[PDB]
């Protein structure tokens, strides 16, 4: 297409590291911000508990089921309770686990995240999986159990946007870099003696000419060229993370435009 | 009592109040003769001022 | 963050970052000596946080006792210290 | 108390490393700096979370009750 | 309710624009895209308070030229530029992914 | 001295402060839950029914 | 004494203020109106707008150490503050 | 009674109302352990 080109260096089932061009500077800006805030997905919110024989608070293990990764593919296959019109909530606009365990052995206990059960119906939608990234595939620890213990509790995890709150966070960190040669001076680089030695090459230096000591500034150069790297939290593929990103960004200009319509 | 009517203190003669702070700081670097500011740049900080009158 | 104000990533805190428990405890007899004196607490007929826990004892002169222990969450907020 | 589920600042999870890290600080006999290279932690934002952390809950836990 | 239009009064052919619960991750974008049309004579925008996602855009155009068509304008070209990036995004992916289907 | 020359009074506040670059000298930022319990007994008249009646 | 009065015959901030404070109360209590209302809700900024126009109907005793005093007309009073 | 208590040092239940005095009955302690609530507890996690 004639709109931004894209050229990927590096591609993982964890992050995608890519070269952005042919685009100004606020939309590059615009995509690393939506990426970060605006991507609906999936996280535990209400908690509610049965018994808690731990040496831990009840507080304190919901704030931590609250940011346990989900599966979130479908997300959009899920409403918002704020927009659904059940009481409270409902398969369709939520769901609903469950945690239960009790010390067994003289050994400590390591509840997991693989002992979360899915309870409400699914309906087929590939959402709700606790996520897994481990070797052992014993997932996120929980909490710990001694023998005499017990633990039971029911969570409702429900649509929503990391900008509302941090536990809805896709994406954790987005490597974001353009002229690192320092072409457009848009950088003064403090020094003690001379910058040329006293400051390390980006790795990235190496894809474009080294600039001419003897040419002129180029007052009239855009920054255009951008590098970006974006590590997922494993909730959802990276490319679908770019994908989804994209579309909630034209899907803010679109309703802004709908909005000028209804003017 | 109303803020203004006291800018100029008489226990010196001298305003009182003043720029302190990171905003002082700043304001010795902008006015500084190296520096220069990009058309984009300033159209956002005209609109800054609530009293610019509408003239680049 | 003019004066010795700071700013503070939001989102870090909602992950975690200086987050609190803060337990406090209440405590109160059930009445004085047994010399003619009454007063009791079952439920008698017409801050924030939780229960925890609720501890009810005796001193040694056989007085009724109960210590009530509740806990909050404090959660970073403006103007805190640091 | 015990691992805090994410990274304050990256938000990249480490509540299950803790179990194949301090494999590695003992099974392998490792220094931290190589098995946290190991495990994937190439920020020091999300090192520390992992480097600095004290773990309480094994000292909770000796209490019978 | 989400957006408000008023004219100004200290110049002719230009609009101030409220957009609530709305920030700079599009107020800048849309900035930056009106600022390249040539019959804009002026456009920026500010944040009122961090406390309220209040955002502030004024912009004057030339005569008969409404400052609403132009933003109009804005944002078709944005939208345009967002689908050519998520074709060209896709497509590189797919070609990759062909090699990552073997490197995850 | 503690009863005549000064004594405790009503219709108070205290709190912490804070920084506002945004915020006009002759202006401050009130907490909302202050502005909810402090008042005035503002009186009624013609030119104020309306706005009086709304609020109460 | 009216006549050769040794005062000043500018208005006092104070002045002023009480002045202003005084018609604003009279106001707020449904006293006569003396100009067009352009608005002004504010009882305080009708005041003020009185004063610009010395439609005030009120005078001051400025007093003097001896006890005596003298008596000046809101319309005479020259306000530049 | 009612299984208002719980008896420190031991697992086991006490259930006592008035009158009742203090004692472990198996424990002989002067501590008791105010039943945990049968009510569920809601957190929203955060
Ligand atoms: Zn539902
Ligand atoms: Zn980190
Ligand atoms: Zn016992």
């Amino acid at each position: 297409e004639e709109g931004p080109q894209v050229k990927i260096r590096e591609a993982s089932k964890d992050n995608v590291d890519f070269i952005l061009s042919n685009v100004d500077l606020a939309m590059a800006n615009s995509l690393r911000r939506v990426m970060i805030a605006e991507i609906p997905t999936l996280a535990i919110d209400s908690v509610e508990v049965e018994t808690n024989t731990t040496v831990l608070a009840d507080e304190f293990i919901a704030h931590r089921l609250g940011l346990i990764p989900l599966q979130s593919m479908d997300i959009e296959q899920l409403e918002y309770s704020r927009d659904c019109f059940c009481e409270d909530h409902c398969d369709k606009c939520s769901v609903v686990l469950t945690l239960q365990a009790f010390g067994e052995s003289e050994s400590t206990t390591n509840v997991y995240s693989k002992d979360l059960v899915i309870v409400s119906n699914l309906m087929g939608r590939n959402i709700g999986h606790p996520i897994i990234q481990d070797k052992e595939g014993n997932g996120v620890l929980i909490c710990k159990l001694r023998k005499g213990q017990e633990l039971k509790l029911t969570c409702v995890a429900k649509k929503g946007i990391a900008k509302e709150h941090a536990k809805w966070g896709p994406a954790a960190a987005i490597e974001f870099e353009y002229d690192p040669w320092n072409k457009l001076k848009h950088t003064d680089y403090w020094y003690e003696q001379d910058s040329a030695k006293e400051w390390p090459q980006s790795k990235n230096c190496e894809y474009e000419d080294p600039p001419n000591e003897g040419d002129p500034f180029d007052y009239k150069a855009q920054a255009d060229t951008f590098y970006m790297n974006v590590e997922s939290v494993g909730s959802i593929p990276v490319d679908q993370v770019v994908v989804r990103g994209i579309d909630t960004l034209q899907k803010k200009v679109a309703s802004i435009l709908l909005a000028l319509t209804q003017m | 009592c109303a803020v203004p009517l006291q800018i100029v203190s008489p226990q010196s003669n001298k305003p009182c109040m003043g720029i302190v702070q990171d905003t002082l700081c700043g304001i010795r670097k902008l006015t500084l003769r190296d520096t220069f500011i990009e058309l984009d740049q300033v159209l956002n900080m005209l609109y800054w001022v609530p009293d610019w009158d509408g003239v680049i | 963050n003019q004066e010795d104000s700071m700013i503070m990533n939001q989102s870090s805190i909602d992950r975690g970052l200086f987050r609190s428990l803060f337990f406090r405890s209440y405590m109160d007899q059930e009445k004085k000596y047994g010399m003619s004196i009454t007063e009791t607490f079952e439920k008698p007929q017409r801050e924030n946080g939780i229960v925890d826990q609720v501890l009810v004892t005796t001193n040694q002169d056989g007085l009724k006792f109960v210590k009530v222990r509740v806990r909050t969450t404090k959660i970073p907020q403006i103007g805190d210290k640091f | 108390m015990i691992v805090p589920v994410r990274c304050f600042s990256c938000g990249k999870v480490v509540g299950d490393k803790w179990e194949s890290y301090l494999n590695l600080l003992q099974e392998d006999e490792l220094d931290e700096g190589t098995a946290l290279s190991r495990l994937g932690l190439k920020r020091y934002c999300c090192r520390r979370m992992i480097l600095t952390h004290v773990d309480l809950i094994e000292k909770f836990l000796r209490y019978n009750p | 309710s989400k957006l408000k239009i008023d004219p100004d009064t200290k110049a002719p052919n230009a609009v101030v624009i409220t957009f609530e619960k709305e920030d700079h991750t599009l107020g800048n974008l849309i900035r930056a895209e009106l600022l390249n049309d040539r019959k804009v004579l002026f456009a920026a925008y500010k944040v009122e308070h961090p406390f309220f996602a209040r955002f502030k855009l004024r912009i004057q155009t030339t005569e008969g030229y409404d400052p609403k068509d132009a933003l109009k304008n804005a944002c078709n070209s944005i939208i345009n530029k967002l689908g050519a990036l998520k074709t060209n995004f896709e497509t590189e992916w797919n070609l990759q992914t062909l090699a990552a289907d073997d490197a995850f | 001295r503690g009863n005549l020359m000064g004594k405790r009074v009503d219709f108070s506040a205290r709190t912490v402060i804070s920084g506002d670059p945004n915020l006009e000298l002759d202006q401050v930022g009130v907490p909302k839950s202050i502005a909810k319990t402090l008042t005035y007994p503002e009186v009624v008249t013609p030119y104020n029914i309306d706005r009086l009646t709304q609020l109460v | 004494p009216k006549d050769q009065r040794a005062t000043t015959p500018y208005m006092t901030k104070y002045e002023r203020a009480r002045i202003l404070g005084t018609r604003a109360l009279q106001i707020s209590m449904n006293a006569p109106v003396f100009v067009d209302l352009e608005g002004e809700t504010d009882p305080l900024r009708i005041a003020m707008k009185e004063l610009a126009e010395k439609k005030i109907p009120l005078v001051i005793r400025r007093y003097l150490p001896d006890g005596s005093f003298e008596d000046w007309s809101v319309e005479e009073l020259i306000v530049d503050l | 009674a009612t299984l208002k208590y719980i008896c420190a040092e031991c697992s086991s239940k006490l259930s006592l109302s008035r009158t009742d005095a203090v004692r472990c009955k198996d424990c002989g302690h002067r501590i008791l352990l105010k039943a945990r609530t049968k009510r569920l507890v809601q957190f929203e996690a955060r």
